[PDB]
């Protein structure tokens, strides 16, 4: 997730935001706050809380 | 974007999901939920009588 | 759908390809061959046959 007041995305987000990692095939959830910094394909498996 | 739709079209996602969730039915109720035992009456059943 | 041997999209997808429409809020299923001519958003409702 992002940091408060500095927007530092850690974790698997910042690996793609900050140019570290090239692609991420992983259980990652399409949100609203993630489309602004990275892009997602069409979803391949559905779920819920 | 064009690649994941091929796997959705040709059921490869279904095959992988079956392999990694349904072929490894291990614990209890999934396997033994459709079997039958006849009976043997013990005293714990009939006590209030 | 496309016509046999001519690749002429009738229906609503042709209305987006041939410049006659602008957007199509509709019960429209994301297939493979519809991706190569017109863009889709993320899915909003899931179903099956
Ligand atoms: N039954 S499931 O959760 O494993 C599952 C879920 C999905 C699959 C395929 C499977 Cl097998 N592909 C769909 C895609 C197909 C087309 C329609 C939406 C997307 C495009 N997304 S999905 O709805 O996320
Ligand atoms: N239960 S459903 O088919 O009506 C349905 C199906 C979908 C919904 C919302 C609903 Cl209510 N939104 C999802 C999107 C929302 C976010 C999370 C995945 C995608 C992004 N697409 S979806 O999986 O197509």
């Amino acid at each position: 997730a992002r940091d408060a007041d500095t927007k530092i995305w850690n974790g698997m987000v910042g690996e793609l935001v900050y140019g570290k990692a090239d692609i991420a095939i992983a259980p990652l959830t399409i949100t609203l706050v993630r489309e602004e910094v990275i892009d997602f394909s069409k979803p391949f498996m559905s779920l819920g809380i | 974007n064009l690649a994941v739709l091929k796997l959705s079209e040709q059921g490869v996602l279904d095959k992988l999901k079956n392999k990694w969730w349904y072929d490894k039915g291990e614990c209890g109720a999934k396997d033994s939920g459709s079997k039958e035992k006849t009976s043997a009456l013990s005293l714990s059943n009939v006590a209030g009588v």
